[PDB]
RNA sequence: CUCGA
DNA sequence: GTGTCAGTAGCTGTCACGGATGC
DNA sequence: GCATCCGTGAATCGAGG
């Protein structure tokens, strides 16, 4: 139960507040390792981990690390569902 | 006698008119086209006898247009000639098996001419694997039989149009000069009485800009077009004047952003319309233009390009047409009428067949190679260059692959039954590249045109969204080398019909008057009646004196398609039901055993034979040894040829293609005779269905509006049983954690389900398999980090997961064949694949409740009840009927055919004997002597628009043979007395009883049933999948939602759009609550709406959900 | 090569959670047949919070899992 | 008309500066997914190509700004960035669309919402639903108006979880997990159990096109042999359904409220009259009127 | 008429017939010719 | 406009070659414009809804 | 604005909405159907709900 | 693409 | 690292209608 | 001030390749 649905113009500040990081590199993935390139359109630091509780560098692959920001790859450890709701952004020059 | 040419069964025809020409090869459309493409000896002989001078094969044409190839200086040259073919790489069936493409290597002869050294090196160059056409007119791409459909495209030439303004209500006129290739040019007269020209879609320039660019003085322009005020006003309202001014004005509108040089524009304005490089009217285009303007009418077709003379005469034509003129003579040309063109008329609507469609793709590939050659020439040294170093055949093979694999015209062959394939090969499509888009096809392109007579069929056309866009070629129609569809006509000299047959195009036909086929003719040739029906230019039908007829039709059935001509008493069916009948004949399912129809039309024989799914003897001889596997023929000269039968082969559409020998050991057989027929064939005639005993009466509502009631006899004796073969396929690839292995050892699977598997995990041949059973046991290794916490616990409290090939829901049959390809065993598989298994399952489908039957008159229905043989209303002698058709769905549809068909049907089953004593009765005076006596189960023909007249049928019903007991069961009205098998009492009134040909259409409940509790969900939208094959759910569309809202079923609507669809947590809790017996929980939010929100955000729209207090909630 | 929104590519399809859900529905039915301590231990090195030994962990885990296997196979798993 | 625009920005308190973007958002990856093909090659959403082209031009703008390129290049590059963001949001809106391979216009974000294939009409106003089936329809004269006959296999799949529940209850199966395997292997027990499950549980029949609300009606389901749906001859008129290959869809109301709505509001016996005119529909129509 | 007429009515378009109407009740002024048609009304009460 | 030449024959007598051909004009355009009519009708319907 | 965006001219409606900063009072059949709330009609109205 | 109501 | 000419395919064979866009 | 030209819209579900 929620009453109204509001819509309006998105301020640059709103766009940045949504994004979990900037998409600097234009790369997509690696065509051999199937891993998403860092700071690319699929960066796991930004949008999320490919698999559940699995970070990019492979240091944290277990469920025990719930909410740890890996220090060697910068990926958070939650369910891959977040790759369906985390926004990115490009900062325009 | 009917069809007395091959050695076929004597089917007797009610024909009153004689056939002066027998049907041509129904497959010539594809055959002649391809033979012209590759310049086979047969085609060159056909063109040599046709009077052609310097005929050119398609490949020869491409190589001559390309040759020679020079750089900008002209110091180097390369030329191609003489294309030839080595033997085919692999046989057809082997290609189908191994998923490769049927082709032959194409060799040419290329030579490099060096001008700075005066020496030439000429060698043979392999150009590529050239796809080859089967003998049945099909291609084979990656193991699938495809057909390349003939395309209806607008012919090249000059066309004039008279449009009507919406606002000023004045008549405007336009012109289009459409070339076979190059830039377009269209002139027009706007509503300000000024003439303009648009060059390659670009801005509308004044029509005098073009004349100024060409070096014509303004005074000479006023000299030519002075008789029109509109052209004077154009030259006055002109902006810039000067030969070098309008030239640059064109240059900066055609190629903007470039410095305008006088010569850089002088070069392209001559190249885009007068140099054969980037502009070319095919010989046909040049001829069409030469007629429309009336110039060069004597010159041989050698100029493949547009000329300034043409443009001047064209603008003259236009300007004269605008101001009401009706006649024009070009300076130095013949007089010509001034009119607009139809672009729907089959003299302006061209048909390009396989050959041409392929030549265009080859041309693209060749130009792409030509550019690479010109670059590679100025790179390598000028003494070690060979044709082998210059030629890069990559774009050519890529071009032919891109065509066959991806094209609206390369269509997956319709292979339900031989007639479907034949029609598919004789299709005329308007859609495709160069033609038009479906969104760009008005009610006018689709409706019948008076020029389709004898060329395209006005009946056979889909009734879906493609109606009118897809026709079938008329029976006697052929294609000329220019692309137009010619039809034959008999020349009438002096009111005398001649056996001289000449083929005419559309515009050629309009220049004469032709008589309808069924005109009364003298035994010498003179017309009986002075007035005769006649077709006249612009599709005008009227009577005309006998001394006016120039030609007449060849056969009555000249206008119809192959399928259409297979409808008995077609002349009594309405075009709608006739269309449905001709379209449903192509949906007939090949039955286990095939019976030819009692009532035919004559077309069945040649349809079957030309379809190519039968086996005809190439040369005469005797049968040395005949087996169910093969048939060997010992010719008279001494050679032997062995024809192998195709046994239980899977058609493209799961129907069973199975050929059986007809002849026996030591039988004399002539050349061209059918020695073995295939699906839907009987002694060489199309047997699309069965002859069923029909009673036309209502029966306890089980046949209520268009439903059908059948006798279980048809189940017991496999009368409507048909075979269907499904292909199942699985592979074993390399995975990230290892490699999938196909193994009988499957985790947590009993030895009882694995009982039917061999050591490999493959099912064994002959095993019956229900839906869900294992066919190929494949396990794939799953990683530990991919396990559910409950899954990991269940693993701890007790690494490969099951990926076996199971039988899909609704499938079941005997496993008849297996095919295994292993990368270990030489078998070339796609990279990353180690094994591949294909399992073939055959099901023997009896006729079921809900299966769809149909006749030849668009009379269709589904099986609503199959009664026991004793329940059926039975005839006087105890023989129960087979099928009960409701009466109410008969006189509404206007398909009187079946009625007639029914009556004659009975006549053919019992036979007849006309009273010969005291002379020939007055009704049968027109019948051939062969029809006055007939034995039971006799074969007959009702040729379309000829054949049995109602009077003769009445008589035949009067003289029907009695049964074995000496009793006549049907009355002269055609009705008989029936007994209710359920109560015994006879039915109060006489009922129409007869025999009708019914076909089993390919719409069976065994395929069309489906149901889903749960299953896959699309990842993005989280809504259930679609389609039975993906185990999907049905779509609750917008209209159905309106229905819900209408009823006010709020909770049902919510439940449909939430827990039953994309409520990620709600659907799970519903499943849990059902298995628990608890109540259904409260629906959550649809994930699809979350997706909507995220998308609206991706478009910089800040959408927020507010609570009743005003705080945004997440 | 291809594009997802190009008419000619499959759809990322996710399975129907039937099994996983039934499995967890059973696992939850053999949890009422436990003692609150075995429960609190299984629903989690844990020896640091619950304030017990690590041998007590190992054991409680051991016997608890065996009670679970007993219950399950009692149901016919 | 100008005031209609300006007063909006005036009152609502949002700045017109919003119409010019300094940063563009990137849609989550799962909504621009990248799938793998059975040949080892890859297929990707068009949004990825568009975002990628925009990123390329933006990084090139950064390079040009740092390298002090001539003003002409910097400006002619900014223009391309503008065109590329335009394409990302509504490709083809201005001028010629961005052609993909095959001269095919690429789908934009705003292309995800328009028309029949858009999110609104395709995935919101009408979804695809679990617990549903479809098959050919056949006339069943012996049926009562409130009855309809569905094939055994159809109902077994539709009521699958209900059948599993009852099977594990009557101890035909050890656990629910094994009841599922029983239903999937079609063991003969279910057919005697299924009758208990479908008892008086109404189902909804729909025939497209669903023109008016009587295009969907409720029925008591009757297990029939065969694989076709048996429909009552009087409701044909409502569904405008002949029997020459017509197919109908079946939906299973789940919640108690859904069952009540179907039983009361949508039952065929409670909908004899035409809501448009008030004249009856489920009346003798063809053969029936002839016999009478 | 026809279905396009239903659309004309439901979309409140300026119809094809574009028939005029009496803006004020009064006496008709048939002034028919052949070049054109002009009709006036004299208001039954006051008016112009 | 109606053709100045009728279809004299009935379906019980048997249409001539040209009679069937001239019937197909109308039959085919009937099917075509019926498709178009259904389209426009459905669109008007959703508007009214 | 949700009921209008789902009808016609989706882009032309959403632009106007974002400009006017419109709020949708989720109280309409089309809208509740979109978001999955009970429709305020038939069995969904407050009297019977 | 082809097809069914 | 790059250096003599070195230059789309395709296409118009939809239409009614309203209103901002533009001369 | 008005004609041009831009953008909007154009039935529902279903099968197989």
């Amino acid at each position: 139960f929620f009453d109204e649905l509001r819509i309006g113009l998105a301020t640059a500040e709103d766009i940045r507040q949504w994004s979990y990081g900037e998409v600097k590199k234009p790369e997509t993935i690696n065509y051999r390792t199937l891993k998403p390139e860092k700071d690319g359109l699929f960066c796991e630091k930004i949008f999320g981990p490919t698999r559940d509780w699995e970070c990019y560098c492979g240091k944290y692959k277990r469920v025990r690390f719930k909410g740890i920001i890996c220090e060697r790859c910068g990926v958070e450890v939650t369910r891959a569902k977040v790759r369906r709701e985390r926004m990115g952004h490009i900062e325009l020059a | 006698s009917n069809n007395s040419v091959p050695g076929a069964p004597n089917r007797v025809s009610f024909a009153k008119l004689r056939e002066p020409l027998e049907v041509p090869g129904l497959l010539d459309v594809q055959t002649d086209s391809f033979e012209w493409l590759i310049g086979s000896p047969r085609w060159r002989e056909s063109a040599a006898e046709r009077g052609d001078v310097n005929p050119v094969g398609g490949l020869e044409e491409v190589l001559y247009e390309l040759s020679p190839i020079e750089d900008f200086s002209g110091s180097m040259s390369l030329s191609f000639s003489d294309p030839r073919f080595d033997d085919v790489k692999a046989p057809v069936d082997e290609c189908k098996d191994k998923d490769m493409t049927y082709a032959a290597p194409l060799f040419v002869t290329a030579e490099f001419i060096n001008n700075n050294t005066g020496e030439i090196k000429s060698q043979t160059v392999f150009m590529g694997d050239f796809p080859m056409m089967t003998e049945k007119g099909t291609f084979i791409i990656n193991g699938t039989e495809r057909v390349v459909v003939s395309q209806l495209v607008r012919s090249p030439g000059v066309y004039f149009d008279e449009t009507i303004d919406k606002s000023t209500d004045k008549t405007l006129h336009s012109v289009k000069v459409i070339p076979s290739r190059g830039a377009w040019l269209e002139f027009d007269v706007d509503k300000r009485d000024t003439v303009g020209v648009r060059i390659d879609r670009k801005r509308r320039q004044p029509v005098t800009v073009l004349l100024k660019a060409l070096g014509w003085t303004s005074e000479q322009i006023v000299e030519r077009f002075g008789f029109s005020e509109i052209m004077r006003s154009t030259l006055e309202k002109d902006n810039t004047v000067g030969t070098d001014e309008a030239l640059l004005d064109i240059y900066r509108k055609l190629r903007p952003g470039e410095p305008p040089t006088k010569e850089s524009a002088q070069t392209l304005l001559e190249n885009l319309f007068f140099k054969e490089k980037r502009y070319d009217l095919a010989r046909v285009g040049r001829y069409k233009v030469n007629k429309k303007l009336g110039l060069h009418v004597g010159e041989p077709i050698t100029s493949s390009t547009l000329t300034e003379e043409d443009v001047v005469a064209t603008i003259e034509y236009l300007v004269r047409l605008h101001e009401g003129q009706t006649t024009m003579t070009v300076p130095g040309g013949v007089e010509v009428p001034v009119e607009t063109d139809d672009i729907d008329h089959f003299g302006n609507r061209r048909l390009r067949t396989v050959g041409e469609l392929i030549q265009n793709q080859i041309r693209v590939g060749m130009s792409r190679m030509e550019r690479v050659v010109r670059e590679r020439m100025t790179t390598q040294d000028v003494e070690a260059i060979t044709p082998q170093t210059l030629i890069n055949i990559r774009p050519v093979v890529a071009a032919i692959k891109e065509f066959f694999g991806t094209s609206q015209l390369s269509q997956f062959m319709d292979q339900n039954n031989p007639l479907s394939g034949l029609t598919h090969k004789r299709r005329l499509s308007a859609l495709g590249p160069g033609g038009l888009s479906r969104e760009r096809a008005g009610l006018e392109v689709r409706d019948v045109h008076p020029s389709h007579y004898g060329r395209m069929c006005p009946i056979e056309t889909p009734e879906g969204p493609n109606i009118g866009l897809i026709g079938s070629l008329s029976v006697y129609a052929r294609v000329n080398p220019f692309g137009f569809i010619e039809t034959p006509y008999r020349k009438v000299v002096d009111g005398v019909v001649s056996d001289e047959i000449v083929y005419l195009t559309a515009d050629e036909e309009d220049r004469h008057v032709v008589a309808q086929a069924n005109s009364p003719i003298d035994a010498d040739g003179r017309f009986v009646e002075p007035r005769v029906l006649v077709r006249r230019k612009a599709g005008e039908v009227e009577y005309v004196p006998s001394s006016e007829v120039d030609y007449m039709d060849v056969s009555p059935r000249q206008m119809v398609s192959v399928a259409t001509a297979m409808i008995p008493f077609l002349e009594h069916d309405d075009a709608n039901r006739a269309l449905m009948g001709a379209n449903m004949q192509r949906q007939a399912v090949p039955l286990v055993r095939s019976e030819a129809p009692l009532v035919g039309t004559g077309m069945e024989l040649r349809a079957a034979i030309d379809a190519g799914d039968v086996v005809v003897a190439e040369e005469s001889g005797v049968i040395e040894e005949v087996s169910a596997d093969y048939i060997t023929v010992m010719h008279d000269n001494g050679t032997r040829r062995t024809y192998r039968m195709r046994k239980f082969a899977r058609s493209n559409h799961g129907t069973c293609a199975n050929q059986c020998p007809i002849v026996d050991a030591g039988d004399r057989v002539e050349a061209g005779q059918v020695i073995a027929d295939g699906p839907c064939t009987d002694d060489g005639e199309m047997a699309l269905g069965k002859n069923l005993l029909v009673a036309i009466m209502p029966w306890e509502g089980h046949n209520y509006e268009d439903a059908i009631i059948l006798s279980n006899r048809l189940v017991e004796e496999d009368v409507l049983t048909s075979i269907h073969i499904e292909e199942h396929e699985i592979d074993a690839r390399d995975t990230k954690l290892g490699a999938e292995e196909i193994t009988r050892d499957i985790p947590n699977i009993s030895d009882e389900v694995l009982a039917d598997l061999d050591e490999r995990g493959i099912v064994r041949i002959g095993a019956e398999v229900r839906d869900g059973d294992i066919l190929v046991g494949k396990v794939t290794p799953k990683g530990e980090t991919e396990l559910t916490p409950e899954e990991r616990l269940l693993r701890a409290i007790f690494e490969v997961r099951d990926t076996s090939l199971k039988v899909p829901h609704g499938e079941s049959g005997k496993v008849i064949g297996i095919r295994v390809f292993s990368r270990e065993d030489e078998d070339e598989l796609p990279a990353g694949v180690n094994e591949l298994v294909r399992v073939y399952v055959a099901q023997k489908r009896k006729i079921s409740d809900g299966d769809k039957l149909a006749g030849r008159h668009g009379n269709k229905g589904v099986i609503g009840k199959i009664l026991p043989v004793e329940d059926m209303p039975f005839l006087a002698d105890g023989t129960p009927v087979d099928i009960i058709l409701n009466t109410h769905g008969v006189p509404r549809r206007m398909n009187i055919g079946q009625i007639l068909e029914t009556h004659l049907g009975w006549c053919a089953h019992s036979g007849w004997k006309v009273d010969a004593a005291k002379g020939v009765p007055d009704w049968a005076a027109r019948l051939p002597d062969e029809l006055l006596e007939a034995q039971p189960n006799a074969i007959v023909s009702t040729p379309v628009f000829d054949g049995a007249q109602e009077a003769e049928l009445q008589g035949l019903l009067s003289c029907t043979l009695p049964n074995r007991d000496g009793d006549v069961l049907v009355d002269a009205d055609g009705k008989a007395m029936l007994f209710d098998g359920r109560s015994g009492e006879p039915f109060p009134y006489p009922v129409t009883v007869g025999y009708m040909y019914i076909m089993k259409l390919h719409h069976l409940v065994d395929d069309k049933i489906h149901a889903r509790s749960t299953g896959p969900y699309s990842m993005i939208t989280q809504q259930p999948l679609g389609g039975k094959a993906q185990f999907g759910g049905q779509r609750f569309g917008e209209m159905e939602c309106w229905a819900m809202q209408a009823y006010g079923a709020a909770y049902t609507l919510q439940e449909l759009l939430t827990i039953k669809s994309d409520d990620t947590v709600g659907r799970v809790k519903v499943y849990e609550a059902i298995v628990k017996g608890e109540n259904i929980p409260e629906p959550g939010i649809p994930e699809s709406f979350k997706v909507l929100l995220k998308e609206l955000q991706s478009l910089c729209l800040n959408v927020e959900v507010l609570s009743s207090d005003g705080a945004a909630i997440e | 090569v291809g594009s997802t929104d190009q008419s000619g590519t499959p759809e990322q399809s996710t399975p129907d959670e039937v099994n996983a859900a039934l499995d967890r529905l059973l696992i939850a039915d053999a949890l009422a047949q436990l003692s609150a301590e075995h429960r609190a231990v299984i629903q989690r090195q844990i020896a640091t919070d619950l304030g017990i030994a690590e041998g007590t962990v190992k054991s409680r885990l051991h016997y608890a899992v065996r009670a679970l296997r007993l219950t399950l196979q009692e149901l016919g798993v | 008309k100008r005031l209609k625009v300006v007063a909006a920005f005036q009152q609502s308190g949002n700045s017109p500066m919003g119409m010019v973007l300094d940063a563009v958002p990137v849609i989550p990856p799962e909504l621009r997914p990248m799938v793998q093909l059975d040949g080892g090659r890859f297929a990707t959403s068009d949004l990825n190509d568009l975002y990628r082209r925009v990123i390329n031009r933006n990084n090139r703008l950064k390079r040009l700004i740092d390298l002090g390129a001539p003003e002409i290049i910097v400006n002619n590059e900014k223009r391309m960035l503008q065109e590329s963001v335009d394409a990302l949001f509504d490709n083809g809106r201005r001028g010629r669309p961005v052609t993909g391979p095959g001269n095919r216009p690429l789908k934009s974000l705003s292309d995800l919402l328009k028309g029949k294939q858009g999110r609104f009409r395709q995935n919101l106003l009408g979804k695809r639903v679990d617990y549903s089936g479809r098959s050919v329809i056949v006339v069943g004269p012996q049926l009562k108006l409130h009855q309809c006959g569905l094939p055994k296999l159809m109902a077994l799949e539709l009521f699958k979880p209900f059948v599993m529940k009852r099977l594990v209850d009557l101890n035909h199966a050890q656990n629910i997990k094994s009841a599922k395997r029983m239903v999937e292997r079609q063991r003969p027990q279910v057919w005697d159990v299924l009758e208990e499950v479908i008892a008086e549980h109404p189902v909804l029949l729909n025939r497209a096109p669903t023109l008016h609300r009587l295009g969907i009606q409720a029925f008591e389901p009757m297990l029939v042999e065969g694989k076709a749906i048996q429909l009552h001859p009087l409701v044909c008129e409502a569904f405008n359904a002949d029997f020459d290959g017509d197919q109908m869809a079946v939906h299973l109301p789940l919640s108690a409220e859904a069952q009540a709505e179907a039983r009361i509001l949508m039952l065929s016996s409670n909908n004899i009259l035409s809501p448009a005119s008030g004249r009856p529909l489920a009346m003798p129509r063809l053969d029936m009127v002839t016999g009478l | 008429g026809g279905l396009p007429r239903v659309q004309e009515l439901f979309e409140a378009r300026v119809p094809r017939g574009k028939a005029p109407i009496a803006d004020v009740t009064g006496r008709v002024r048939l002034e028919d010719g052949e070049r054109f048609y002009k009709i006036t009304i004299v208001p039954d009460d006051g008016g112009e | 406009e109606f053709i100045p030449r009728p279809v004299k024959s009935s379906f019980r007598e048997g249409l001539t070659v040209l009679e069937y051909f001239i019937n197909t004009h109308g039959a085919r355009k009937g099917l075509a414009d019926t498709a178009l009519r259904t389209a426009d009708s459905g669109y008007l319907t959703r508007r009214l809804v | 604005w949700l009921s209008a965006a789902s009808f016609q001219e989706t882009t032309r409606v959403l632009t106007d909405a974002a400009i006017n900063c419109r709020s949708d009072k989720l109280n309409g059949l089309k809208e509740n159907v979109i978001i999955g709330k009970l429709i305020p009609a038939g069995t969904g109205i407050n009297r019977y709900r």
